[PDB]
Order: structure tokens, then sequence, then C-alpha cells
């Protein structure tokens, strides 16, 4: 008869039901991604709404114990994770309407159909044909027409459901005393813990545009060199003195620039670095393309895949024998059950999401010692880190000459590797203002300044003051463009991308201050240094038990984000890019 | 007089963990050297008995238990250790003499739908003491004022399942563990050594 430890008591009879039925549905779920069958669809479906259902219960029996002043502060954190009863808070009826909602949402972006009118009844769609459109033609007009009516189509349709949806989430966020969804989903970052390891909502918006602001140069001087290049391939519609449209950006949307390396490549007398004509003589095979992987991991320090997953997992595609996802996937279906799955090409492109994804499969490894209810990372960002540390080390040339991979005779010099760092630049480094700008759009028109008719203003003001980049046509409510991305409609937020980005800098600056082999941030690596894999390996059991705060304090010592390490890897780029970048204007201006 | 551990290891049926199989051996003199001829075991680390002193000295009387277990509790079953199997279900004496042997049951103790066959206690009134066995519905009333007995709401139930599919992996698949304990009571003769 005591009323913590029934509390404790009932975390383990939750914690077990809770693994025991969330592998039940996680198997079906795999089984589902094997053969597309509607025996699997059912099985999927049944499956996942018992785990749902389930879930309601123990957070109803959650949410009917006291919670004032208890503290082991772990189980705490537990009955945190587990008090949030969900959506059901509210009637009902208005609930299951918005659940009606997302998926309208998700099958409209699905369906997102444009044609030309000269062939209204041939035509292609969103996802196959206008991405290798956009990736091969670099027509203007064209990709404008195209880029202008795909918008303006989709906006018509995605303006309402928007604009009643976050009438409808600010009550929903009103319950249990939030006071926004953006205030909502920044307290995944809350640390209402032990002292002296605080961490709430407004010092991380604050770290947030703290970081950016030191980040900001770099991109700005990048952002001049791409439009310096631009006008030295197309100058006749757009000035130099102003933005640039994000119709030639390399994606539609402007959430990546590698397409525009083709384009804005410096030093063309080099190509990349390339092996695959090699694998003509070596004739390497993806299971062992994964035995290079977790001889990688076992080097470091990080123990192996187990024998028996080389069958539970699934290496190649079945192909005409039936018909399957192709995505690469890292499922941790429960129990210690750890799989990866994805169409294995032989390219080092599949190489590099094949590092990715040994490295969320080894993080997996590492946080299972804690409770179901705590098995994920210590923020929601720490899984896409992790991969993206293993991806750094294996693409310089010293690891693959380090293993004989590479011919012996390239090494590295002077006048390479800016091509090896400008693509990155393109990869990483344009990524970050955009995130920025339209997370802080949504998270600032949750804390209402701008008013919800107003919506695109404030989004084209902020588009050229951030990103520098122009609308050629002027748009009204009509022409919706913000809810046309991919996670709009599902619902997810990019600060996971930003953060990872920040983090995994600020983990290859402090593992390549474990393993001696110094120098620049991009030619340093990883590979076997057993002090590196303990400080590593100390991040990585953590999982969500101790706060965030003191999982990155285990690896680089400072609590907040600190952008030096990513300066400091883009800093051997930064010394010549400028220099090269100077005499045009720098800046943009509002007016273009 | 040959006594036949052929039965004690294989076998089809072994029990969970709140009930071990109890067997005494009184009447025997066992080959002891199936240890090293019947299969590789996950176990021989034991604190009673070493290999070459387990014929020496002439043992009167043995008991032997067997159930299956985790994999990663299969070092839990000793003395000194606690946790949820260990002091709540089969507690080891302090000074236990005798060896114990594991072994990997993925190949049949598991099925492929599941079994939801065996069980185990979370929760006594404390730990239990050593070969102490309770086979009860043990209805552990959480009551704030005591739930009446039975079927309701705040009634949790003391067993927790066990289920068992062999797409685990290595240390939550099956381990079936026998466990042999040797005693010499103030007792007359019943069992020796071969010669």
């Amino acid at each position: 008869s005591t009323i913590e430890e029934q509390a404790k008591t009932f975390l383990d009879k939750f914690n077990h039901e809770a693994e025991d039925l969330f592998y039940q549905s996680s198997l079906a779920s795999w089984n589902y991604n094997t053969n597309i069958t509607e025996e699997n669809v059912q099985n999927m479906n049944n499956a996942g709404d018992k785990w749902s259902a389930f879930l309601k219960e123990q957070s109803t029996l959650a949410q009917m114990y006291p919670l004032q002043e208890i503290q082991n502060l772990t189980v705490k954190l537990q009955l945190q994770a587990l008090q949030q009863n969900g959506s059901s808070v509210l009637s009902e009826d208005k609930s299951k309407r918005l659940n009606t909602i997302l998926n309208t949402m998700s099958t409209i972006y699905s369906t997102g159909k444009v044609c030309n009118p000269d062939n209204p009844q041939e035509c292609l769609l969103l996802e196959p044909g206008l991405n290798e459109i956009m990736a091969n033609s670099l027509d203007y007009n064209e990709r404008l027409w195209a880029w202008e009516s795909w918008r303006s189509e989709v906006g018509k349709q995605l303006r309402p459901l928007y604009e009643e949806y976050v009438v409808l989430k600010n009550e929903m966020a009103r319950a249990n005393h939030y006071e926004d969804y953006g205030d909502y989903w920044r307290g995944d970052y809350e640390v209402n813990g032990v002292d002296g390891y605080d961490y709430s909502r407004g010092q991380l918006i604050e770290d947030v545009e703290h970081t950016f602001e030191e980040i900001k140069p770099l991109y700005e001087h990048l952002h001049a060199y791409v439009r310096a290049k631009l006008m030295n391939a197309y100058p006749s519609y757009i000035s130099p003195i102003g933005c640039l449209p994000a119709h030639l950006l390399g994606d539609m949307w402007g959430r990546f620039w590698t397409n525009l390396y083709s384009l804005t490549v410096p030093f063309g007398q080099k190509p990349n670095i390339d092996v695959t004509d090699a694998m003509v003589d070596q004739a390497w095979d993806a299971q062992r393309i994964f035995k290079e992987a977790e001889k990688f991991f076992v080097s470091v320090g990080l123990p192996n895949m187990t024998q028996g997953f080389w069958e539970n997992s699934m290496l190649t595609d079945p192909g005409n024998v039936q018909k399957a996802v192709c995505h690469p996937t890292a499922w941790d279906l429960g129990k210690g059950d750890f799989r990866i799955l994805m169409c294995t090409k032989v390219t080092m492109d599949d190489f590099l999401t094949a590092h990715h994804e040994m490295g969320h499969i080894q993080y997996d490894m590492a946080y299972a010692a804690q409770p179901f209810l705590l098995r994920n990372g210590a923020n929601e960002g720490f899984h896409e880190a992790v991969g993206e540390i293993m991806s750094l080390s294996a693409a310089t040339p010293k690891h693959l000459k380090s293993i004989g991979l590479l011919s012996p005779d390239f090494q590295e010099d002077n006048e390479t590797e800016i091509n090896f760092l400008l693509k990155q630049a393109l990869t990483i480094v344009g990524t970050l203002p955009f995130t920025y700008m339209l997370e802080k759009w949504r998270w600032m028109v949750f804390k209402g300044e701008i008013p919800k008719d107003q919506w695109m203003k404030k989004w084209w003001e902020m588009k050229r003051e951030i990103v520098g980049v122009v609308e050629p046509v002027p748009h009204d409510e009509t022409y919706c463009d913000p809810a046309s991305l991919f996670h709009v409609s599902n619902d997810y937020s990019f600060i996971r991308y930003y953060t990872r980005t920040l983090y995994q800098f600020q983990f290859q600056e402090a593992l390549c201050q474990a393993a001696k082999h110094e120098g620049p941030l991009h030619k340093c690596d990883i590979s076997n240094s057993t002090e590196a894999g303990q400080k590593l390996f100390n991040m990585l059991r953590l999982g969500k038990s101790e706060p965030w705060t003191l999982a990155l304090e285990n690896v680089v010592g400072a609590k907040n984000m600190n952008v030096r390490p990513l300066l400091n890897y883009f800093e051997p780029l930064f010394t010549w890019l400028k220099d090269q970048n100077k005499n045009s204007f720098v800046g943009w201006s509002t007016d273009w | 007089n040959l006594c036949p551990f052929h039965e004690v290891f294989n076998a089809t049926r072994f029990a969970s963990v709140y009930a071990w199989n109890r067997k005494r051996i009184s009447n025997c003199v066992a080959d002891y050297s199936v240890l090293y001829n019947f299969a590789p075991f996950f176990a021989f680390k034991c604190y009673g008995v070493s290999p070459t002193k387990l014929n020496d000295l002439c043992f009167t009387n043995v008991y032997a238990d067997s159930f299956v277990i985790r994999g990663n509790e299969v070092s839990q079953i000793a003395p000194g250790q606690t946790g949820n199997i260990a002091d709540y279900n089969y507690k080891l004496p302090d000074d236990f003499t005798g060896c114990v042997i594991a072994w990997n049951s993925n190949k049949l103790d598991s099925k492929v739908s599941g079994n939801y066959n065996y069980l185990y206690r979370l929760f006594r009134k404390s730990k239990l003491k050593p070969f102490e066995r309770d086979i009860s519905t043990e209805i552990y009333q959480a009551g704030n004022k005591p739930c009446n007995g039975v079927a309701g709401f705040n009634c949790y139930f003391p067993l927790q399942s066990y289920g068992f599919r062999p797409t685990y992996g290595v240390g939550h698949q099956p381990y079936r563990v026998v466990v042999l304990s040797f005693e010499l009571l103030h007792a007359p003769a019943t069992v020796c050594g071969p010669k």
C-alpha cells in the first residue's frame, strides 16, 4: 500500500504488454513492406488498431494517477511520455473530423494532378515526372509555367484546409496548458528535469535564431556565388543585383540545392572521385558491401550486427518475382529485432545510404537497455544525425585508400576537394536558412503576428530577407504556396533537419578531437579510435533516459547549439569562395 | 545404476519459472558426461562444483529442475543477483552447491505464430525464500482500498505472459535452463560415484 510504488508497478505492467504488442504490430508492418497483399493490409490495420486502442487504455490509466511532486527523475519522464491522451481530449467528433482531414491532406498531396492545356489527357504527375524534368531541363519559361500552375492548382484546395486546421489545433494545444502547436513541437526539446540542465521554449527559439545569425554570412556568399554562376549562364531576364526565382534553384520547393551541382561546379577539369568503373573488376556485391560497413563499426569499437539478422534482413529488391517499395529503411521491430530494407544498387550513393542506415541500426543496438516507452533519440534528431556522422567518414579518399579500395595514386591535393566540399555545401548549407525561414513562419503564425488571411506577404518578405528568392508572379490567398510542401500535408516539423545538421557537425568536431588524425575537418577519419568509440557509445546508449543536454555534454561539453564546427568544416571552402565571389553585389534587395 | 538423464534434459514439455519441475535422485549412479556429450551450452559457469570433482566426492542426493528463461537473464540465475525473475520466482542459495546447464531452445520451444504458454510472476510481497515454489492466482490487488478479490478495474493480474517468436534476436530468444542441486543431509547412503 504505497502510491509511488503503485505507479512504478503500473509502469511495468504498461511496458511489458506494450512491447509484446508493438512487436506484433511492427512485424505485420514489415510483412506489409515485404509483399503487397491485402492479407497483410488487413493484418497491419488490425494490429495498428489494437496497438492504438491499448495505448489509449494505458493512457487513461496514467491520466487517472496523480502527477504532483512524484520524482525518481526517470519514472517521471516515462509518465510525461505516457500522460498525453492524444487528440481525443476534446469532443471526439472534431477529432475524428481532424483525422479525416489529414487523410484528405495526404490523398490530395499524393494526387496533385496538373496537365498542360495542349494535351489535357496526356500529362505527368508530381513525383516521377516533374522531378526529372527539373533535374534535366533548363528552360526558363516551361519550368516557370509548370511551377506556377502546379502551385496554383495545389493552393486553391490547400488554403482552407490549413486555415481551419490552425484554429482547431490552437485549442487542441490549449488543452493541457500549452499555448500553440509550435510551442508543443518545441516542447519536444523541453527539459523540465534535474536543475542545472534546464531547457525551455523561449531560449530554444533564441538559440535557433542566434545560431542562424552566425550561419548567415557563409550562406550569403554561397548564394552570391550561385547567382553569379547563373548569371554566367542566364543573365537576360534577372538583374544581377537582386534575388532569383525558385524554379532555377534545383527543386520546385527549394529545400535542396544538389541539382545545381552540374551548372555551378567550379574547377571542372577534374570530375569527382568516382570508382564506379572499378566494380567491373572487383565485382562487389551488396551483402559484402554491408560487410565493410560492419567491419567499420567493429573497427571503431562498436558491436556488430548479429548473424541471424542477415537472414532476417532484406538485402536485395525482389525484382519481377513481386513488387515492393524502394526506400532505405532501418526497421527496429522490437524485442531486439533490427532489419535493413532497401533496393540495393552498387553506386556510392547506395553505399552512403547504407552507412547511414547501419548507423541507425547501431544506435538502435545502443539504446536497447532502456524500457520500451523510452526507445527514441535524446531529441527528435539524433537518429538522422548518427548516420550522418558516418556519412562523412566514408566520403574522404583517405578511407577508400586506407582500405585499399581507391587506386593509390590519387590521394588529395591543393587543386581538388573544393569540388568535394561545395557538393556538401549545396547539400547541407543551403537547407538551413530554408528550414529556419518556413519553420519560423509556422511558429510565428502560431504566435499570431500574421493575420490568418494574409499569409503571402510575410512569406515572400521573409524569403527575400533570408533565402533570397523572389516570386515572379504575385500571389493572393488562393495561390497558396507554403502548404504545397511534402511535410505540410503530413504535418511534420523541419527542426529535426537544422538540428541534425548542427549536431552532426558538432559530433564531427568532437570525434575528430579524440582520434589523433588532425587537420581540416573534412579530411579526418573516425576509423579505429577506441577512445572515440568510447565517447560515441557513451552518447549512444543513453536513449531518452537522461535529458538531451547531458547527452550532448557527454561528447562536446556545450549544452546549446554552437555552429563553430560547421564554420570550421566549410571554412576551407570559405577561404576561396568569397575571394572569387568579390566584385559582385552582396545581399538581397527587397525591390527585386 | 544408470538413472535416465535422457528424461531430465531431452523432453517435450518444460514448465515455466513459477513452477519448476522438482525431480529427486536417490537410487542411481548417474553418468555425468552429458555436459560434454549432449550439446554446446550457453552457460557452464556455476558457483557450486567443478567438472573435476563432480565424480570425486560421493554425493548422496541430487535434485534436478528444468524451465525456460530469456537469454539476457541466463547469468541472472546466480547467488546474490537480484531481479524480477531471480528473487521472485527461483532464488538460489547463497552458497549453493551444484552446476547449472543452459541451452538455446529456439529450435523447437518457440512458435512463429506465438507461444502464450509460459508465464512469469512480477511481484510477491517481498523477495521469496530460495527453493520456495508457489502456483496460485496471487492477484496483487493494487487497491487504494482493496480490490474485492476477482474480476474488476484496478485489479492487476500477477503473472505476465512470455510470448515467444523465433524471429527474435539473441538475448531475447528462448533459452531453457536446467539446474542440478547436490545435497547431503545428516543422511544414510543413497547415491555414490561410479568406479
